């Protein structure tokens, strides 16, 4: 019934899979062994002949390190081993090692244990992928997956959370080249892609929880956070919930056009204890501060093509209404002419859950928005920029012409992230 | 006189509902055809 | 002229339909369980239009209940009269529509129509004397929407010669559940211009608008607008499930009701206007209810009649009243009126009184009115249709199913031919 596959792939992509398992588990009582003492939770977790709940998902790297933690972890019993998928050398920043000369051996494998979960499936929905766009894996075996996915899986709803980078926690010089790539590759095979800035994260952890230099374990409990949000609609059934074809029809106008902005609220200390309790009101508000969203960039520079707001927890419509209601007097929201419907509105019943031990403290409401604004597409100019100041001189071009690459792909790549932008403002253009 | 009245009657009505079916059976025909399309065109994508 | 076959299609539908079921038994004294324990010989006198006599002193309804999706059927079952329904008459798909009409006309629904007109013709060959269908659906959604229109063009094709009648609940901004409702509602509305024999129009942007303003409910829920549809449907079908003389059957109704083929899109009014706690009353005389026939405040179409002109009206007095006061009343706002009811259509206003008020009133007024007044309904989706089919949003949703941009052409033209008549009529005059 209704099932959903879970793709990790790369460093990013299995380290924030930890935390979203992790959460998953709490959220729905199961423990580190699969053992637990509604009903929707299945969509996500099969069930074994022993009574165990297992993750309906993949862990991929080209490199062991990163899921051998997850297999000497805590969760280890979670997961059955051949779910965590592992190679010997890794990408090495190099979207042509990751998405060629590496990938290519690892890919078949890959897609017959997917296969396998696939088979376990009554009603599979689509898939969830989870990686960095920086990483050679997350980057170029993406890609490969997701084409190949495509081809085996025909018309099936394909998701993305996807780690756009940044210079305070960036890891190669090449990473805009290998997220020009990756996101060329991957825009005709994805249907909807949530994006998640790093310095976003960073600056949250900084500001909000207090963490003078937040680590990955910070970013990812926050990440964990706002996957888990726009999962509980999936994995519990509430007065008001939205399946992987709703979120799409809602938020994406057009084909192209399938990068949502993520905000979240509240995001408050585990120390204090006076700071809370946030009324509706509040945490709709703070929807529009750019201080609390997952990517930086101007929504007020931007127009707007949809907005889905996603509560948990001590919720009534009623409360909803009036805070929504006081939001349109504040005129600053500017909507595009084609779409007059701005607003529409889930509830689910469970309060957000947190890490035992973790940065973030226990609320009794929380809120999740996910906009369609034309300001996303700053974020792809920054990218497009930084990639235009090294290929205009060829730098690093030859660790990619070296794999087998052709500079007509970097020339390609770059002229659809020009569509791409021009798209955007062509969407914000009144008729 | 009734005869040529009730047959000029019955040809009428079997006319004001052949022209029904006949004109809604094409409605069945084109949602055929334009469905036929709807993974046709999904097939030759995965041909590139 | 006998036996009416109920059809429930997707969320809406199902909801509005579970309604009128419970309104309905209550009004003809049927338990949950089917048994009837009222104290009224006219409760039963026509109970076989609504209900099948099953082995016993039980009814069952002659209802079908469909849907692509599997929630909303067990939320029918669950709920006060869902034991009363026949369990082989559920129908559901386990892959929804998605808000998409393509879905449910196309693809999904295209695949358990079958399962739904296999029901549908056992209950039908059961018929002693079949009268036609009656659909309750929302045009705003991808079942109801959808495959709604595919199993009235279905059940044409195997019964022409019976009655379609439609419960249409049209989409409004004010209480959507998708950006997409003008594109499902103008393509269910060239398929009902053409497929069905009388369609009463529920608007949303109404009943919204009366719960919000006369009701003085602050946010209205599915259950508040529902209250208002239940009361307007046990009003129209007053005719067809109690002794009279006047609309007694579909096709009476319809040859007294639809002058011109298409021009068969009714806009159904309710006096006195109650919410779901409002158990009180004291109010509404014969002159008020009457009254209330040009008021736009009692309108479930929002269209203001005044607006227009009425090519026919049915009105229905429901409780126990003068019937000299009520025909004296009725004159009086025709001869008060003149203007909003055309001059070539003599003795276009029809009267009806049941004795057998409805639930927790005493008196009570239902008006059905084909006005060309409806126009401003059609004319209000045809520009949110436009507003979105000029930059061709989200038609990938449609296109991605296989459907052509010439489908949503043709529905947005038929619609606009369909207001361009409406005020041709407006416009006409007895001048000879
Ligand atoms: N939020 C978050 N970002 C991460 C994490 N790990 C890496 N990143 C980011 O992802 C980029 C680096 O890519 P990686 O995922 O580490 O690399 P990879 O996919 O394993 O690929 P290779 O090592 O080259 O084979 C940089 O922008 C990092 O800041 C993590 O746990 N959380
Ligand atoms: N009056 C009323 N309208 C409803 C109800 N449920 C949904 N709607 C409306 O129906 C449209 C959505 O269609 P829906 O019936 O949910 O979709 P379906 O399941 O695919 O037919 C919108 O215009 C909603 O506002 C209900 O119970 N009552
Ligand atoms: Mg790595």
């Amino acid at each position: 019934m209704r099932e959903c596959i879970s793709i990790h792939v790369g460093q990013a992509g299995v380290q924030i899979g930890n935390a979203c398992w992790e959460l998953y588990c709490l959220e729905h009582g199961i423990q580190p062994d699969g053992q637990m003492p509604d009903d929707s939770f299945n969509t996500f977790f099969s069930e074994t002949g022993a009574g165990k709940h297992v993750p309906r998902a993949v862990f991929v790297d080209l490199e062991p390190t990163v899921i051998d933690e997850v297999r000497t972890g805590t969760y280890r019993q979670l997961f059955h081993p051949e779910q965590l998928i592992t190679g010997k050398e890794d990408a090495a920043n190099n979207y042509a090692r990751g998405h060629y000369t590496i990938g290519k051996e690892i890919i078949d494998l890959v897609l017959d244990r997917i296969r396998k979960l696939a088979d376990q499936c009554t009603g599979l929905q689509g898939f969830l992928v989870f990686h960095s766009f920086g990483g050679g894996t997350g980057s170029g075996f993406t890609s490969l997956l997701m084409e190949r996915l495509s081809v085996d899986y025909g018309k099936k709803s394909k998701l993305e959370f996807s780690i756009y980078p940044a210079p305070q926690v960036s890891t190669a010089v090449v990473e805009p080249y290998n997220s020009i790539l990756t996101t060329h590759t991957t825009l005709e095979h994805s249907d909807c892609a949530f994006m998640v800035d790093n310095e976003a994260i960073y600056d949250i952890c900084r500001r909000n929880l207090d963490i003078e230099r937040p680590t990955y374990t910070n970013l990812n409990r926050l990440i964990s956070q706002i996957v888990s949000s726009i999962t509980a609609s999936l994995r519990f059934d509430g007065a008001l919930n939205v399946d992987l074809t709703e979120f799409q029809t809602n938020l994406v106008p057009y084909p192209r056009i399938h990068f949502p902005l993520a905000t979240y609220a509240p995001v408050i200390s585990a120390e204090k204890a006076y700071h809370e309790q946030l009324s509706v009101a509040e945490i709709t508000n703070a929807c529009f501060e750019p201080a609390n969203q997952m990517v930086k960039c101007d929504p007020r520079h931007g127009k707007y093509m949809a907005c889905c707001l996603l509560y948990r927890g001590d919720v009534v419509p009623k409360d909803v209404n009036a805070a929504i209601a006081t939001i349109k007097t504040k005129r600053s929201i500017q909507f595009v002419d084609w779409c007059p419907t701005g607003f529409k509105v889930g509830i689910n019943y469970q309060p957000p859950t947190v890490v035992p031990g973790g940065d973030l403290a226990k609320v009794q409401r929380a809120v999740c928005m996910l906009s369609n604004t034309t300001a996303i597409a700053e974020a792809w100019a920054r990218l497009d920029h930084k990639f235009d100041l090294m290929y205009a001189k060829r730098a690093f071009v030859h660790w990619y012409v070296g794999e087998g690459m052709e500079e007509g792909e970097f020339s390609e790549a770059r002229e659809d992230m020009a569509a791409l932008e021009k798209d955007y403002e062509e969407v914000g253009v009144d008729s | 006189k009734l005869a040529q009245k009730m047959e000029s009657n019955k040809e009428n009505r079997e006319a004001h509902f052949a022209a029904m079916l006949e004109r809604l059976q094409e409605k069945d025909k084109h949602a055929e055809e334009v469905r036929q399309r709807a993974i046709e065109e999904n097939n030759n994508w995965i041909k590139m | 002229m006998r036996e009416i076959v109920h059809i429930q299609a997707g969320q809406c539908g199902n909801q509005i339909g579970a309604k009128f079921w419970e309104v309905i038994s209550d009004e003809h004294g049927i338990d949950p369980t089917g048994s009837y324990h009222g104290d009224s010989d006219l409760q039963l006198e026509r109970i076989n239009v609504y209900y099948n006599e099953a082995t016993g002193n039980k009814y069952v309804p002659r209802a079908i209940l469909v849907d692509l999706e599997p929630g909303t059927m067990d939320s029918v079952r669950s709920g006060p009269f869902g034991q009363i329904f026949r369990p082989d008459n559920f129908v559901f798909g386990q892959s929804g529509a998605g808000n998409n009409w393509a879905k449910g006309h196309y693809t999904e629904g295209a695949e358990l129509v079958d399962s739904v007109l296999d029901v549908v013709r056992k209950e039908s060959e059961s018929c002693d004397c079949l009268q036609g269908f009656q659909l309750t659906h929302s045009l705003g959604g991808g079942t109801g929407s959808g495959m709604g229109t595919l199993l009235i063009s279905k059940i044409r094709e195997e019964y022409p010669d019976r009655i379609m009648n439609t419960f249409s609940v049209m989409p409004s901004p004010k209480v959507s559940d998708t950006v997409v409702e003008p594109y499902n509602a103008t393509l269910s509305v060239h398929q009902l211009v053409e497929n069905t024999d009388e369609t009463y129009s529920i608007d949303n942007e109404a009943l919204y608008d009366i719960c919000f303003r006369t009701l003085k409910l602050t946010t209205p829920t599915y259950g508040d607008l529902n209250h208002l549809v239940s009361a307007t449907m046990s009003g129209v079908t007053t005719c067809l499930r109690f002794p009279g003389q006047l609309n007694a059957d579909l096709r009476k109704l319809a040859v007294n009701m639809v002058p011109f083929p298409r021009l068969h899109f009714f806009m159904p009014g309710f006096a006195p206007l109650t919410s779901r706690g409002s158990q009180q009353y004291r109010a509404l005389t014969v002159p008020e209810l009457t009254q209330q026939m040009f008021d736009s405040k009692n309108m479930m179409a929002a269209c203001d009649p005044r607006h227009g002109r009425y090519l026919t009206v049915a009105a229905i007095f429901r409780g126990r009243m003068s019937m000299k006061e009520v025909d004296e009343q009725m004159l009086n706002v025709q001869n008060k009126n003149s203007s909003y009811f055309v001059e070539w259509i003599p003795n276009n206003v029809k009267t009806a009184v049941c004795d057998i008020p409805p639930r927790g009133l005493k008196m009570s007024a239902t008006f059905i009115g084909n006005s060309t007044a409806i126009q401003e309904l059609f004319k209000r989706i045809s520009e949110q249709f436009t507003a979105m089919f000029r930059r061709k949003a989200f038609l990938h949703w449609y296109t991605g199913e296989g459907m052509d941009e010439m489908e949503f052409t043709e529905a947005e033209s038929n619609m606009n031919d369909l207001v361009s008549e409406y005020q041709q009529y407006q416009d006409a005059t007895a001048d000879e």
